[PDB]
């Protein structure tokens, strides 16, 4: 397939962009430095200068200097385009209208124009991979301007985007109910399906499914980057039911307004605990279905599956595949919505996962990743909009919003746009 | 003399072209270069049918390669077979469908079907006595769904006196590969169930279990499955490429297998399908043959034919045969199988015998069915389209591409007519 | 012997002569130093037709370059057969011309026009029997538009008898290289549309698509879009100088395609054009070179001949040949292309045939084609030519080399006759 | 093509000429002792002692000894003919007045006596080449002397000027808008096509295309040299679609009156920089057509682009160039005049631009340099007419120019003629 974009945008986005390009050069054989150095569909992710070297194609964007920094002086400084790391002065500090209104209007300009070069060397373009935090000032307010902007100037091409979804027990700030609401209204038009990970699911299977005791943030990227490999072998290697970027829309987006799947990987064993398990492919498949193993804290058993994408990877046989499928709809604990007799769409690619250096997840040469639009996700946002009414009914915040461009109905618009969201999944949750 | 054009359309229309330009090049002893290199004369009275050839010790299938994403082509181009095909031929799109039939119809296959047809056109003009076509896909596919039908209509249009067999993959009933299946394949039906003299229903299900227990094959890939379909569809043109006793030619086996212009639907089946360590063990025989060809078992569709009856079967043999003993076991079949054809068609066996068997065989038969237990299948996709667009559960984005809601409408009003005929003539007359 | 003499003006002008004598000189296998190693006596038989022996066994090009500027001749004299000419032909001024047709025509094509006259007259009277002449130029060229136009009417004006061909580079409708061209264009039309007998239009956009995709060329240049068109020059005059079952020569093309004095504007062609990989997986054979030949996309003019129709065809094959062949595809031609030939004239096609093919090739064929669709392309320039000068864009660049205003409204109306008439004989008797 | 004549006059063409004079020395290989030891038609700017030396055909002038001094104590010292580099005695003092009619009267007889003799060594003159400030004393007063005495004495001959138009921002005198206007109208009928470059632009190209944070006068000739060699490139190497001098004027001068076009470069790339980048044709060639690219202030999107010439030079391929003209033509936010459906004027010349030691410009294979005469001009043309009549309107200056010899009717006259060129853009800018 041809050349998908990828853009990075806040503390979230950019560190885990430089985990995800960690995999994408491991995975082509790319030195940190630009040069192929050990598969020649490469030209997905990168762009060949015409002497020997690659430049990847992503847009590295932030309104501080910080995050950025890092990266210019980091191992794969030479890997990115200078011009391709747009950072701005000030930090939007949490709030939402900065990276909307006022500090993410002044760079937005400088942010399309690298955009539109990129296109401008496309022979094919699915899409976009936008990274950000689903609770941030630059995550979610910078990311609602790229959105309305690339779905205005391009339009009719999927848009694909990691969120860090506020985990409901754990939490890193404290106006977070205000900035995910507010991004969502603004994003879940311009939006085709938006991939959901937690930070506390994360480091619960980096617990009880590895057996790290300190874990970080790195190590969380480190394991959400082959959620995105995974999700972008097809584009960029070979095997039996291959699936295109536009596929992802179509089969995990029943409604326009039901597009939040989450995330689900396996196998994720240490080195040492591998050699007790066979690790076969009904093993690795029924793991993919177990509350124990996704990586949104929403217990899957509270809802039902409205479609699920299986792409197996490594030395799968598609016999097995079936088999284990028909196993898992067999199943009486789990249950799928009524009217969607067919919910699960395999993809299989014959590359298995890379070995990162220095990780914590054990070579394995048959590994899936699955996706899942649960209705379970309904209970999550409930519990984020209680936090926000609960806090907008006494004005906690809001004065700092208010003085930075952001009008206080939006908060009230935001809401009820968000209560039709959850109406909509309890339309859909039920048949005669 | 009699010739065919080929045309794949979609992953799985390529991939089963590809293992099936490895299998026919091998009949005819054509070297993967396109040189030819078989040991027996017989090959080269007949490879026209197939082939066009260029001057310099070389043959070119003549094959029209669709597919909207350039993905599955590029892996045909580094294949052992790949270099055969002519360069041109391979035509291909930039933005590839994302399984919606809309896409690869209406607006995405629209823009490349002009590039297909002129190539189709040299082929046709390269030819002294056209025969038919032949279309490889997949209904739940969205390119060769979409775009096979756009092809279909289109040359049917220019060429309505020729014939077009499809071997299209049917969805199986208990496990899929894509979630919107059932509204690929009613849109597509829709369009099969007017434009085509005969189609072949295959499902990879029914495949599966032929490899699990038939065959013993403990890893099977679709490298495997696409050999046994490419040995079916080898099997139907044996006569217009090698002689034999009794030729049945594609417009033969049409007019004995369709007795009306709807009821073109087929279950193909092949034997023998022994394992390894079964080959000790069994006689390879025509009253073996017999009983494995009309085994419910041994069919390559998920629907079981003791569910229903016969109008019309078809066997084509190959290789040494005695037509007596070729005659008594269709005649035992007929006897033994009372009620499993219909009474008011009184033979129902239309047999063909060709000279050389396939590969290393010493005797091979193909088994054409257009069994009334088909409808099962239709009724299932019935089920199936009507439960997701009771309460429009993807149409949102079929919408989004032109198609109108009257269109699907229509379309399943269309399937259950079919299923309604189906019905129909499954009735006795006492 | 039948005698030409060629001339070059402009920087288009010598340097597609320089791609065409090193193409001449290949076929009758003459050393670049001039000395003949030919490897058959059947090329020196007619060597007269384009060159003037010189005792002490070399030969001399009769041609005339003529450039108001050195740098195009400078470059000329450095190639590889720059010292073939004879160094007196090479006659050039000192200030060249700015694109402007009135610099090139009257203030300084003026004073060197008599200088290449004299050389003109020597290089006639070097022959025994003079047939015509060759004129390579650009009409948005200002040297050749203004200089080439001044040298035909003069030569024509003393050789009235004689033919006289023109290969002119005519402008693209897309993407342009001057920004005058169509002043340039009109004024030198209004003197080719009495003065010459037969013109072939030529336009780079359309040799770009055939290098893109019918040559597949990644990275093609002048270099290289010259020798396709040497090929199809050096082809119109097989006749004169190798021998053949059906000579044509340059009188009888006219003949043949000029049905009125004015409507004397060709399209050239040429077969067959395959990339190196798409050698393997064609024949080199008559009825492939007929569809190449007719194709739209094959044809060296940016209009489409399908919107229009043929006044006259003329099919120039070489190399060895089947008679019974060429007139089975040309009348295949005429009766699968209905509409594509007017009524009022029942016989379309001139075929010739000559016994030696070029370069390397076993089969060559040259297409020319009197269509009208070339109507659009002088419409286009009518309608780029009246924007300008409807508020004088660039008028006064003309105006002060002595140009009158009024010559430019009367070759506006010169041209927009041509178009009436082209589209006057597009209709139907009945 | 054969000879052009070159003329320095004032401290701004002075500079600019040693920097383009560097660029010819070095593409021809010719030492800066005026011996070659490293393309035969270098005759075009040297002419040839007949003892293995070559002398500039160049005419150095000025009021003052301090910048021709420098030249002569310069390393290109024994380059240059020592009568060359004609000298005054007081400087023109930044007033038009003492260059034209006091001071500029006393040295001009020994300026043409040289350029006669120029002329008298040509078998071939395309025209003159003049560098001169648009604003100054010397650069202003002395050129418009030049022009009507090379008019008259020559005539139907090329005669390109290139001119530091103004900043509007960006001023380094205060009597310049008096200045410029008198030399436009007494230079206007004389001249052929006057090229024109600011100060401002190029700063901005030097910072934001390259990465000087230290630029200088120095530099910007440097960058200016590379616009005057890419114009003179057909006349002194060979290559398909070969531009002579006098095809510039034909091309870019639709009226007599409207002969100002502006200048574009690219690729414009530090050495680092550069690895990052492929450079293919359409990168290059788009980047002609960006507002952030020209290296003239006025904004082109404001106005529309009546012809445009392309002189591409390096290792460029034809097709390619055909292909990427279209993609201009095709886009909407540009916008040509309806009168001249066909504006571009292509020029290809295989010799790539050659590398000045310790220069901050990288090494290209592939360069392209546009000239565009556009109608956005006019913007700034008004600005400069706003700040004259201002002045004027209270005779700020009006006394120093009086005293020297100058009528105070020229200062009404001067502005009405640059009041009427303001309205023949805008006749020439509507179509019915
Ligand atoms: N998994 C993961 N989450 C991160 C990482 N860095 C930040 N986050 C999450 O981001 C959330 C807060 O938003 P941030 O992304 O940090 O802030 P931002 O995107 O830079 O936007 P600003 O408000 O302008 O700083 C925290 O709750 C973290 O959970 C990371 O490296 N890995
Ligand atoms: N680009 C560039 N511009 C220069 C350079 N030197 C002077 N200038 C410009 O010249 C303008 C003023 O006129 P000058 O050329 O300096 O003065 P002059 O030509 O010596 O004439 P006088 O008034 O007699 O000094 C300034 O605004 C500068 O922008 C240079 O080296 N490069
Ligand atoms: N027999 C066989 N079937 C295949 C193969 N690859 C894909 N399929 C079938 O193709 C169907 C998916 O449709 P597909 O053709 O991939 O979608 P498309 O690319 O839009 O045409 C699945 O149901 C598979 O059963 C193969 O190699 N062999
Ligand atoms: N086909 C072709 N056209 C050319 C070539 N060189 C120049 N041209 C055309 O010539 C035109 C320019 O006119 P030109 O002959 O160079 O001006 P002149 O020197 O005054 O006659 C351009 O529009 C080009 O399209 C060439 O090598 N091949
Ligand atoms: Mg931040
Ligand atoms: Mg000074």
């Amino acid at each position: 397939m041809r050349e998908c974009l990828s853009i990075h945008i806040g503390q979230a986005g950019v560190q885990m962009g430089n985990a995800c390009w960690e995999l994408y050069c491991l995975e082509h054989g790319i030195q940190r430095d630009g040069i192929v150095s050990d598969d020649s569909s490469f030209g997905t992710f990168f762009s060949e200068t015409g002497s020997g070297k690659h430049v990847p194609r992503a847009v590295f964007v932030d309104l501080e200097q910080t995050v950025i920094g890092e990266v210019r002086t980091g191992p794969y400084r030479s890997l990115f385009h200078p011009e391709q790391l747009i950072t701005g002065k000030e930090d939007a500090a949490n709030n939402y209208a900065r990276g909307h209104y006022t500090i993410g209007k002044e760079i937005v300009d400088t942010v399309m124009d690298r955009v539109r070069k990129m296109a401008d060397q496309c022979s094919g373009l699915q899409g976009f991979l936008i990274f950000h935090s689903f609770g941030g000032g630059t995550g979610s307010g910078f990311t609602s301007l790229l959105m309305e902007r690339l779905s205005v100037d391009y339009g009719k091409k999927s848009k694909l985007e990691f969120s860090v979804y506020p985990a409901p027990q754990i939490s890193t700030a404290v106006v977070e109910p205000y900035n995910s609401i507010l991004t969502t209204h603004t994003t879940l038009e311009h939006s085709d399906c938006a991939f959901m990970v937690d930070n506390e699911a994360i480091y619960d299977i980096c617990n009880r499914n590895l057996d790290i005791e300190r874990p970080t943030y790195t190590n969380l990227n480190r394991l959400i980057g082959q959620i995105v490999s995974s999700i972008t072998a097809s584009l960029r290697f070979d095997g039996a039911l291959n699936v295109d970027l536009t596929e992802f829309q179509t089969n995990l987006v029943p409604y326009p307004r039901i597009h939040f799947p989450l995330v689900t990987y396996s196998p994720i064993i240490s080195a040492e605990k591998a050699y007790h398990e066979q690790l076969s492919v009904p093993e690795i498949t029924n793991a993919c279905f177990e509350y124990s193993n996704q990586m949104v804290k929403c217990d899957p058993r509270r809802g039902k599956y409205m479609a699920c994408c299986l792409l197996y990877r490594g030395d799968v046989v598609p016999k097995d595949v079936n088999a284990a499928i028909a196993a898992i709809k067999t199943r009486r604990t789990i249950q799928f919505v009524d009217w969607c007799p067919t919910g699960f769409k395999v993809g299989i690619n014959y590359q298995p996962p890379t070995v990162v250096p220095g990780g914590d997840l054990a070579k394995v040469q048959r590994a899936v990743c699955m996706l899942s639009n649960t209705t379970a996700i309904a209970e999550a946002w409930a519990r984020l909009d209680h936090k926000f009414d609960l806090m907008y009914s006494k004005r906690a915040f809001v004065h700092w919003y208010v003085g930075e461009g952001m009008e206080e109905g939006e908060f009230s618009e935001a809401r009820e746009d968000m209560a039709a969201l959850e109406k909509d999944y309890e339309e859909v949750g039920t048949e005669s | 003399m009699r010739e065919i054009v080929h045309l794949q359309a979609g992953q799985c229309g390529n991939q089963i072209g590809a293992k099936f330009w490895e299998v026919i090049s091998d009949e005819h002893g054509i070297d993967p270069t396109g040189t030819y290199h078989g040991d027996s004369d017989l090959q080269l009275e007949r490879i026209n049918v197939y082939y066009n050839e260029a001057t310099g010790g070389k043959y070119v299938p003549r094959a029209v390669l669709v597919d909207l994403e350039p993905g599955t082509m590029d892996s045909v181009r580094s294949g052992p077979f790949g270099q055969i095909f002519r360069p041109d031929n391979f035509v291909f799109g930039q933005s590839g469908a994302g399984n919606n039939w809309a896409k690869g119809h209406y607006t995405e296959g629209a823009e490349l079907v002009d590039s297909v047809l002129d190539v189709v056109r040299k082929e046709a003009e390269s030819c002294d006595c056209l025969q038919g076509f032949q279309l490889t896909h997949s209904l739940g596919g969205g390119t060769g769904s979409g775009m096979g039908t756009l092809l279909i209509s289109k040359i049917r249009e220019e060429y309505p006196d020729r014939i077009m067999n499809t071997f299209s993959v049917v969805p199986s009933p208990k496990v899929s590969d894509t979630v919107v299946e059932p509204y690929n394949a009613t849109l597509s039906v829709h369009q099969l169930v007017e434009n085509t003299d005969e189609t072949y229903c295959i499902d990879n299900e029914a495949l599966y279990d032929i490899c699990f227990r038939t065959l013993k094959l403990t890893t099977p890939t679709y490298g495997d499955l696409n050999h046994l379909v490419s040995a079916t569809m080898s099997g139907v043109t044996t006569c217009l490429r090698f002689p034999g006793q009794l030729n049945a030619d594609l417009r033969k086996l049409a007019v004995n297998m369709v007795p009306f212009p709807r009821l073109h639907f087929f279950m193909p089946g092949f034997a023998p399908l022994t394992s390894r360590g079964s080959q000790q063990y069994r006689a390879l025989t025509v009253p073996e043959l017999t009983q494995q060809m009309f085994d419910a078992k041994n069919m390559m569709a998920a629907c079981d034919p003791r569910h229903g009856r016969y109008l019309t079967v078809a066997a084509v043999f190959r290789g040494r045969m005695s037509m007596k003993e070729v005659d008594e076991q269709m005649l035992n079949v007929q006897n033994k199988n009372s009620s499993y054809f219909v009474e008011w068609i009184p033979n129902n066996v239309k047999t063909a015998v060709c000279d050389i068997p396939p590969r290393g065989l010493k005797m091979s038969a193909t088994f054409i069915g257009n069994s009334t237990a088909i409808q099962e299948l239709f009724k299932r996709i019935s089920e199936q389209f009507t439960a997701m667009f009771r309460r429009k559960a993807f149409l949102h984005w079929y919408t989004g591409e032109g198609m109108d809601e009257m269109e699907f409408t229509e379309a399943e009003s269309n399937m259950n007519d079919l299923v309604s005929e189906y019905q129909q003539y499954q009735d006795a007359t006492a």
